[PDB]
C-alpha cells in the first residue's frame, strides 16, 4: 500500500477538512448560526494549521523535508516556511472577512464592513439587494471559499510535481475568481474585476498546463526532482524543456504579476472586495512566488542559463513598468496594486541570484511584503465615503492623517516599508533580495531596482504629502472601526512590519534555515 | 537663471519625463480584458527569448 | 563600561516615544519634557567627550554586538575625534533648536492635539538618529541611520512650515533619498566584493575591519569596481551634504521649513553627509578618492562660489542663508577631499564652526522673520532702530558666517584654504574669493535689512519688530559665546580632530606636502 | 506519419484557442476558447505518454478535463452574475476598471 | 519514428476536423455554430487520443465535452442569443491584427521550440497498456497522484459553491408561483 504522511500533511490537510467542514454549515446549519460557526470554525482551524506547521517545522530539523504522497508533495524547510506565512496572512485575511457592520439600530448587520453583498445573485441596487441588505442577510460562502483558497495556496509552494502544482494553482485560483465578485460596493466594478481576474487566469493556467505538457515530454516526469535529473543529465530534448519552462513562467509569471502580465493586478485590486483584495494580494503573491522558487531552484536549476536572461527582462520591466506607471497614478487602491507590481518584480530580483541567499532572500521578502501589503489594504478598507463607499480617490485622503493621527501613521509606515525606507520590515527585505542579486553576479539588477525604487518613493510619499501635510477637505472621508478583529489585523501587521525592521534577525535566521529545497 | 533654469531644469526635466512615461504607460491599461490577454499572449517574448538564448543570443 | 554610545543614540528616540505618547493637553509639559531628554542627551556627550582620549586608541567607548549576522552587519558603535565632533554639535544644537522652535508649532491645528508632541518628538528623532548614525562604525548600520533621518526630517518639513511645505518636503525627501538608493547600490557591491575576497570570513560590513583590510593591502579590488563603489557613496553624501550642482534640494527645504528645523537640517544633519565622505569614501576607497580627488575638489570650489553668487542674488533672506550654507558646505568638502593634516582638520572644525555659525545666523534671521509676516530682503529697513539686540545678534552671526578671526569659522576656512593651497593653489585662490563673497552678500544683507530708514510697519503698526524675548536670547548667547570661543581658542577642538584626522591620513597613505624651502 | 504531428495540431490549436481569446468578445466564445487550449496541452501530454511509454501523462489530461470543467462552471456563474446586472455577456463591456 | 499508415489516415482526416472546429469556434459568427465547432473538436481529440492509445481517455472526453458542450449551447441561447449573428468586427482600434500577429508568432515559436522530438525515440505504450488502460490509469491515479486526486473534489465544491453564491437567486427574488399569481387582489381576474 502507499504509505500517507498525515503528519507531514497535517497543515494541509487541517486546512482542507476545515474548509469541507464550513461547506458542510452553510448546508445544514440554520441561518442565524452560520457566521458565528464559520469564522469560529475558519480561524480556528487556520490557528490549528499554524500549529501544525510548526510541529512539522520541528519534525524537519532532522531529515531535509521529505516527500509525502510517494512524491506530488514535499515538505522542505521552504515549503514549511511559505507555509507558515500563509497561515498566518489567511488567518489575518479571514479577521479582515469576518468584519460586519460597525454597529446600527437593526440588528441587520451582513458582514457589510467586509466588503460582501448580501446577495451576489442579487442585481446591483436592485429591490432584491436592498431586501437583503435590510434583513442583514449574509453568504457565508465566502468563508469556505477562502479556505479552499488558502488550502490550494499552501499546496503550490509544496507541491512537488508539476501536476499537483497546476492542480493547486487552479483551487487558489477558482475561489479568488469567485471572491472577486462579492464586493458589497461598486459592485459593477466587483464583477469587473472578476471577469477580468477569471478570463486572464484561465488563459494564463492553459499556458501553464502547456508548460507542464512541454516539460513532461522533454524529461519523461512529472515529478519536479526527475526532471531536474533528466535535464542535468542531458537526457531531455532540452529545446522542449525550454518552452515548457517558458510557458511555466508565464503561469507563474501571470500569478505574481510580472508587467507583460501585470495588467490584471490594477483592475482586480481596485474592483474586488477590499478585504479580499488584501488576502489576495498577500498569500497568493506568496504561494505563487514559492512555486516559481521550487521550479528554479529544484526543478531547472541546470538551464540557469537559459532563463536566467529571460527573467532579467522581466525583472527589469516588473521594475520599472510597475513602478512608472504608479507615479501618475491618483487612486490609492490602484496606487498599491501597481506597487504590487513592482515589489513583484523586487521578488523576482531575489530569485533570479539562483543561490541559497536568494532562498532566503525571496523567503523573508515574501512574509514581510505580505504583511505590509495585508495591512495597507485593510488600512484602506476602513477610510468611507460619506456614501459608504471606500473613499479610494488619492486626493480625497487630504488631510487624514490629521484627522486620524494614529491610523495615518500606521498607513505611512506601510507606505515606507513598501518604499524600502530603514528601519521598516521593508527595507531589509529589498536589502535581501538585492544581496542575493549582488552575490549572485545580477548587480545590474541591484543598480536598477535602486533606481525604480528610487521613482516609487515619489508615489509613496505622495500618499503621505496629502495624508499629513494637506488641509483636510470639506468632504473629507471618515474611519469607520467597525470592530475588533479589523483592529487588531491593522495592528498586527504594524507590529510585524516594524518589528521586522528593527529587529530582523528573528525570521531571518528561520530564512537562512529554509535556504535549500530537498533536490 | 543658472540656477533656476539649468541646473533645476535637469531634476524638472527628469521628473517631466517620468510623467509622461507613466501616462503613456498608464494609457496602456486600456480596461479591456482583450488588451490585456493581448499583453499576456506577448508571452511569446518570453518563449523566443528563452530559445534564442541558446541561438547564441 | 557602560554602553555609553548606546544610551547616547537611544535616549533621543526613547524621549521621543514618550513626548509623542503624552496626551494632547500637556503641550507644556511635552515640551518641557523634551528639552529634559535633549538636556540629558547633551549630558551624555559631555561624559563621553570628557572620557574621551585624544591620545588614545583612535576608536574608543566602542561597544559591539551581532544585530544581522546573516548580512554581515553588526552593531558596532565606537567614537573617534571626527565623530565626536559632531556627535557634540549636534547634542549642543538640538536643545538650543528645541527652545528656539518652543512655540513653532502652537499654530498647527488638527492630529488629535499632538502638533507639539509631534514636533517636538520628530526633533529628537532626528537628534537620535543622527547621533547614532555619527556614532556607527558598521558600514550598513551607519547607511541604515543615514537614509532613516530622512523620514522623520521629511514630515518635520512637510509638516509645520510655510505654504509651499508640500513641494519643499517632496523634494528634500526625494533628492536625499534616491541619494541613500545610490549609496544602496554600492553597499550592496561592497558587501558582494568582500565577500568574494578572501581577507573576510563572509561578506562584512564591519567599517574597522574593512579599513585595516584595504589599507594593508590584502583586500585588494579591481580599481573600477572601486570607483564605481565610491562614485555611489560621493553622490549619495554629495546631495546629503549639499555638494554643487546637487544643491538644488537645500534652498527650498531651508526657506519651507521652520527655522529650527531648516537649521537641524543644514546645522546638524547636513553635516552627516560630509562626515560621511570624511569617513568612508576615504577609508574604504583611498585609491578611487585619489583618483577623484581632482573632479570633487573642482565641484566643491565651483560650489563655494557659486553658493556665494547665488546667495548675493538671492532676494530672500532665508534663501540667502539656504545659499551660504552650501556655499560653506563646499568649503568643508574641500577641505575634506584635498586629503590633508590643515585641510581635513579645518575641514571638521568648519563642520563645527558652520552648525554653530549658521545656526545662530538662521534663527536670528528666523525670528525677524516672525516679527514681521515677508521674508524678502527689500520688506525690512532700519530694523538697528527698533531691535538693537536683534540687529547686532545678527550681525555677529553674520560675521561669523563672513569668517571674521575673532569668531570660529575664520580658523576654520583659514584651515581649509591653508591646506588646499599645498596641493591645489589655483582652486586655493578660487575658494578664496568667497572671503570678499561672504563680506558682500552678509553686509549688503545687513545694510538692506537693519540699516537706513525704519521702514512702514517696522516700528509701528498692527506687527512692529520688537526686540529679541528673553527666549530668543537664552538661544543666541550660547551660540555667540560658543563662536567667540572657538574663535580665540580654538585648540581643545582641535586637540580632538588632529589626532583622528592624523590616523584618517595614515590610514589613506597621505601626508601633508613638505614645504618647498 | 511522425507522431510529431500530433504536438504540432496541439501547438495551432492551443494557438487557435489563444487567438479566440484576444478576438471574440463572448464571454462563452472565451470559455469555448480555453476549453480549446487546455484541450490542446491534453493532447500535447497524450503524444507525450505515448513516446514515453507511460500512463502519466493520460492521467494528466485526464485532471486537466477536470480543471477545465470547473474553471467553465466558475466562469459560467461569473457571466451569469454579470449578465444579470448588465444584460450582456460582452468582456469588453465590462471595462469599468481602466488607467 | 513512423506510426501506421492507417493511423496517419486517421489523424490527418481527424486532426483536419478539429483543426477546422477551433477556427470555426474562433470565426463562427453565430454562437451556437462555435458551440457546435466545440463538440466537433472536442470529438475529434477524443478520436485522436483513442487512436494514440488512450481509449478511457477517448472515450471520456467524448462523454464529459458532450455534455459540457450542450450546456454551453444553452448558456449560449439563454445570454447571447438564438440566432444572434455577432459582427465580429474589431471594437478596439488596431487589436485585430496585433491579436493575429501575437498568435502567429506565439504558434510559429512553439513549433520552432518543439522540433524534432519523436527523432529520438518513441516507446510504444502496449507496455503500460498491457493489463488494461483503465488499470494502468487507476493504480495511477490512486497511488502516484492520489493527492490531486482528493483535490479535484476541492475543485468540484469551489465550483458548485461559485455557482450557489453567483448565479442562485434567493427568496427574495423567487417568482411568483402560479398559486400566488392567481390570488393576487384576484389575480388576472377582475
Amino acid at each position: 500500500t502507499p504509505s500517507i504522511e498525515y503528519g507531514l500533511l497535517s497543515p494541509m490537510l487541517i486546512v482542507f477538512g476545515v474548509a469541507i467542514a464550513g461547506v458542510l454549515i452553510e448546508a445544514l446549519a440554520p441561518r442565524q448560526s452560520r457566521y458565528p460557526l464559520q469564522v469560529t470554525l475558519a480561524l480556528g482551524g487556520l490557528i490549528a494549521t499554524v500549529v501544525a506547521v510548526v510541529f512539522v517545522a520541528r519534525g524537519l530539523s532532522g531529515t531535509p523535508g521529505r516527500p509525502a504522497v510517494l512524491g506530488a508533495v514535499v515538505l522542505d524547510a521552504p515549503a514549511v516556511f511559505l507555509q507558515g506565512t500563509i497561515a498566518l496572512v489567511g488567518i489575518l485575511g479571514i479577521m479582515l472577512i469576518a468584519e460586519r457592520q460597525k454597529a446600527t439600530v437593526s440588528a441587520g448587520e451582513a458582514r457589510g464592513l467586509e466588503d460582501f453583498t448580501p446577495q451576489a445573485s442579487a442585481v446591483a441596487g436592485s429591490v432584491a439587494e436592498q431586501l437583503a441588505t435590510k434583513t442583514g442577510v449574509m453568504q457565508t460562502e465566502v468563508f469556505p471559499l477562502t479556505m479552499f483558497a488558502i488550502g490550494g495556496m499552501l499546496l503550490f509552494p509544496a507541491a512537488d510535481d508539476l501536476l499537483t502544482m497546476f492542480v493547486a494553482l487552479e483551487v487558489l485560483s477558482l475561489p479568488l475568481y469567485l471572491l472577486c465578485g462579492l464586493a458589497r460596493r461598486r459592485r459593477l466594478l466587483s464583477q469587473e474585476a472578476a471577469l477580468k481576474y477569471f478570463l486572464l487566469g484561465a488563459f494564463s493556467s492553459a499556458f501553464f498546463i502547456y508548460g507542464a505538457a512541454m516539460l513532461y515530454g522533454s524529461a519523461g516526469t512529472l515529478d519536479l526532482s526527475g526532471i531536474a535529473e533528466s535535464v542535468a543529465a542531458g537526457s531531455g530534448n532540452t529545446s522542449l524543456a525550454l518552452l515548457g519552462v517558458a510557458l511555466l513562467l508565464v503561469g507563474v509569471l501571470f500569478k505574481v504579476g510580472a508587467v507583460p502580465f501585470h495588467s490584471w493586478i490594477p483592475d482586480v485590486y481596485q474592483g474586488a472586495p477590499t478585504s479580499i483584495t488584501a488576502f489576495m494580494a498577500a498569500a497568493t503573491k506568496i504561494a505563487a512566488f514559492g512555486a516559481m522558487l521550487r521550479i528554479f531552484y529544484v526543478a531547472v536549476p541546470a538551464l540557469r542559463d537559459d532563463w536566467r536572461p529571460v527573467l532579467w527582462a522581466i525583472a527589469i520591466l516588473t521594475m520599472v513598468v510597475g513602478t512608472v506607471t504608479a507615479v501618475t497614478q491618483t487612486d490609492v487602491k490602484r496606487m498599491l496594486a501597481y506597487s504590487a507590481v513592482a515589489h513583484s518584480g523586487f521578488i523576482l530580483t531575489g530569485v533570479i541570484a539562483a543561490n541559497p541567499a536568494g532562498v532566503s532572500s525571496t523567503l523573508f521578502y515574501l512574509f514581510a511584503y505580505g504583511f505590509s501589503t495585508l495591512g495597507a489594504f485593510a488600512v484602506v478598507g476602513l477610510i468611507r465615503n460619506a456614501a459608504g463607499d471606500e473613499e479610494t480617490s488619492m486626493a480625497q485622503w487630504a488631510g487624514l492623517g490629521r484627522r486620524y493621527p494614529i491610523v495615518g501613521v500606521v498607513f505611512s509606515l506601510f507606505l515606507l516599508a513598501f518604499a524600502g525606507i530603514p528601519l521598516t520590515s521593508g527595507f531589509v527585505s529589498k536589502f535581501a533580495v538585492f544581496k542575493a542579486a549582488g552575490e549572485g553576479g545580477a548587480i545590474p539588477l541591484v543598480i536598477i531596482g535602486v533606481i525604480a525604487s528610487a521613482v516609487a518613493a515619489y508615489f509613496y510619499v505622495r500618499v503621505i504629502v496629502l495624508m499629513f501635510f494637506t488641509e483636510p477637505p470639506d468632504d473629507a472621508p471618515e474611519l469607520v472601526v467597525p470592530s475588533g478583529l479589523s483592529t487588531a489585523v491593522v495592528t498586527v501587521t504594524a507590529a510585524v512590519t516594524f518589528a521586522l525592521g528593527a529587529l530582523p534577525q528573528p525570521l531571518l535566521d528561520l530564512a537562512n534555515s529554509a535556504e535549500t529545497f530537498l533536490h | 537663471t543658472v540656477d533656476d533654469k539649468a541646473v533645476d531644469g535637469t531634476a524638472g526635466g527628469l521628473a517631466a519625463l517620468v510623467s509622461r512615461t507613466s501616462d503613456a504607460l498608464r494609457q496602456v491599461q486600456t480596461g479591456f480584458a482583450r488588451s490585456y490577454a493581448l499583453s499576456m499572449l506577448g508571452g511569446s517574448a518570453l518563449v523566443v527569448a528563452a530559445i534564442l538564448a541558446v541561438q547564441l543570443w | 563600561t557602560f554602553p555609553w554610545l548606546t544610551v547616547l543614540w537611544a535616549v533621543p528616540v526613547v524621549g521621543a516615544a514618550v513626548v509623542i505618547l503624552l496626551p494632547a493637553a500637556q503641550q507644556v509639559l511635552a515640551k518641557w519634557l523634551a528639552l529634559a531628554v535633549s538636556v540629558l542627551t547633551l549630558a551624555v556627550t559631555a561624559v563621553v567627550a570628557i572620557g574621551f582620549d585624544p591620545a588614545a586608541a583612535q576608536y574608543q567607548f566602542v561597544e559591539s554586538h551581532r544585530w544581522i549576522p546573516s548580512f554581515g552587519t553588526g552593531y558596532i558603535l565606537g567614537v573617534d575625534g571626527i565623530a565626536l565632533a559632531l556627535v557634540v554639535l549636534t547634542a549642543v544644537l538640538v536643545p538650543l533648536l528645541i527652545i528656539a522652535g518652543w512655540n513653532d508649532a502652537s499654530r498647527q491645528t488638527g492630529l488629535a492635539g499632538r502638533s507639539v508632541q509631534a514636533y517636538l518628538a520628530l526633533t529628537l528623532a532626528v537628534e537620535g538618529m543622527v547621533l547614532m548614525s555619527l556614532v556607527a562604525l558598521d558600514i550598513l548600520l551607519f547607511y541604515v541611520f543615514f537614509e532613516a533621518m530622512l523620514i522623520p526630517m521629511y514630515f518635520l518639513i512637510g509638516g509645520f512650515g510655510g505654504e509651499n511645505r508640500s513641494r519643499a518636503a517632496v523634494k528634500f525627501l526625494l533628492y536625499n533619498l534616491f541619494g541613500g538608493l545610490i549609496m544602496l547600490a554600492a553597499v550592496i557591491g561592497l558587501y558582494v566584493v568582500t565577500a568574494g575576497s578572501d581577507a573576510f570570513a563572509a561578506g562584512t560590513f564591519d567599517f574597522r575591519e574593512i579599513v585595516a583590510a584595504v589599507s594593508s593591502g590584502e583586500f585588494a579590488v579591481n580599481p573600477a569596481i572601486m570607483n564605481f563603489l565610491f562614485l555611489g557613496f560621493m553622490f549619495a553624501f554629495a546631495v546629503k551634504a549639499p555638494l554643487w550642482p546637487f544643491h538644488r534640494w537645500l534652498p527650498d527645504a531651508a526657506v519651507e521649513a521652520t527655522p529650527a528645523s531648516a537649521v537641524l537640517m543644514m546645522a546638524v544633519m547636513d553635516k552627516v553627509g560630509t562626515f560621511g565622505m570624511l569617513r568612508y569614501c576615504l577609508q574604504l576607497f583611498p585609491d578611487a578618492s585619489t583618483y577623484f580627488r581632482p573632479v570633487v575638489i573642482t565641484l566643491a570650489a565651483i560650489g563655494i562660489v557659486y553658493g556665494a553668487v547665488l546667495a548675493i542674488g538671492q532676494t530672500d533672506v532665508m534663501r540667502l542663508i539656504a545659499y551660504t550654507s552650501i556655499s560653506h558646505f563646499g568649503f568643508i568638502i574641500l577641505g575634506i577631499f584635498v586629503m590633508t593634516s590643515q585641510g581635513q582638520s579645518g575641514s571638521t572644525l568648519y563642520m563645527i564652526n558652520h552648525g554653530i555659525s549658521t545656526a545662530a545666523l538662521f534663527l536670528i534671521a528666523g525670528f525677524l522673520v516672525s516679527r514681521r509676516g515677508s521674508r524678502l530682503i527689500d520688506s525690512y529697513g532700519g530694523v538697528q532702530k527698533v531691535a538693537p539686540v536683534l540687529a547686532g545678534t545678527f550681525l555677529v552671526a553674520g560675521l561669523a558666517t563672513l569668517s571674521l578671526p575673532g569668531l570660529a569659522p575664520f580658523i576654520s576656512e583659514f584651515l581649509v584654504l591653508i591646506g588646499t593651497f599645498t596641493r591645489y593653489p589655483v582652486v586655493a585662490v578660487f575658494a578664496a574669493t568667497a572671503l570678499v563673497l561672504s563680506a558682500v552678500y552678509i553686509l549688503w544683507t545687513y545694510q538692506r535689512m537693519m540699516t537706513g530708514p525704519v521702514r512702514d510697519g517696522i516700528g509701528d503698526g498692527d506687527r512692529p519688530v520688537r526686540d529679541l524675548v528673553p527666549r530668543e536670547l537664552v538661544v543666541v548667547a550660547p551660540l555667540l559665546a560658543l563662536l567667540l570661543v572657538l574663535g580665540i581658542y580654538p585648540k581643545p577642538a582641535l586637540d580632538v580632530i588632529n589626532p583622528a584626522v592624523e590616523h584618517t591620513l595614515t590610514t589613506i597613505g597621505q601626508t601633508d606636502p613638505e614645504p618647498t624651502v | 506519419m511522425n507522431p510529431d504531428n500530433y504536438l504540432y495540431l496541439s501547438a495551432l490549436l492551443f494557438t487557435i484557442g489563444a487567438a479566440g481569446v484576444l478576438l471574440r468578445r463572448n464571454a462563452i466564445v472565451m470559455f469555448m476558447c480555453v476549453e480549446l487550449m487546455l484541450n490542446a496541452a491534453n493532447l500535447a501530454f497524450v503524444n507525450f505518454s505515448r513516446m514515453h511509454g507511460q500512463l502519466d501523462g493520460q492521467v494528466v489530461a485526464f485532471f486537466t478535463m477536470v480543471v477545465a470543467a470547473c474553471e467553465v462552471v466558475v466562469g459560467l456563474a461569473i457571466i451569469m452574475a454579470i449578465f444579470r446586472t448588465r444584460r450582456s455577456a460582452s468582456v469588453d463591456d465590462a471595462n469599468l476598471l481602466k488607467h | 519514428a513512423r506510426t501506421s499508415t492507417s493511423e496517419a489516415v486517421v489523424f490527418w482526416v481527424v486532426g483536419t476536423v478539429a483543426l477546422v472546429g477551433a477556427i470555426g469556434v474562433v470565426a463562427a459568427r453565430k454562437a451556437v455554430y462555435s458551440a457546435v465547432f466545440l463538440a466537433c473538436t472536442m470529438i475529434s481529440l477524443a478520436v485522436l487520443y483513442i487512436a494514440q492509445d488512450a481509449p478511457f481517455l477517448g472515450v471520456v472526453q467524448i462523454v464529459v465535452y458532450t455534455g459540457a458542450v450542450m450546456m454551453l449551447f444553452l448558456f449560449v441561447l439563454m445570454l447571447i442569443g438564438v440566432d444572434l449573428t455577432e459582427s465580429l468586427v474589431e471594437t478596439i482600434k488596431g487589436h485585430r491584427i496585433a491579436a493575429l500577429i501575437a498568435g502567429a508568432g506565439f504558434g510559429i515559436l512553439v513549433i520552432a521550440g518543439i522540433g524534432n522530438v519523436s527523432v529520438a525515440g518513441f516507446s510504444g505504450l502496449a507496455a503500460a497498456n498491457s493489463g488494461g488502460n483503465v488499470e494502468g490509469l487507476a493504480a495511477l491515479i490512486f497511488t502516484r497522484y492520489l493527492w490531486a486526486f482528493e483535490l479535484t473534489s476541492a475543485l468540484l465544491i469551489t465550483a458548485a459553491l461559485g455557482a450557489m453564491v453567483l448565479a442562485h437567486r434567493e427568496r427574495f427574488e423567487r417568482r411568483k408561483t402560479q398559486r400566488e399569481l392567481a390570488i393576487e387582489r384576484f389575480q388576472t381576474g377582475g
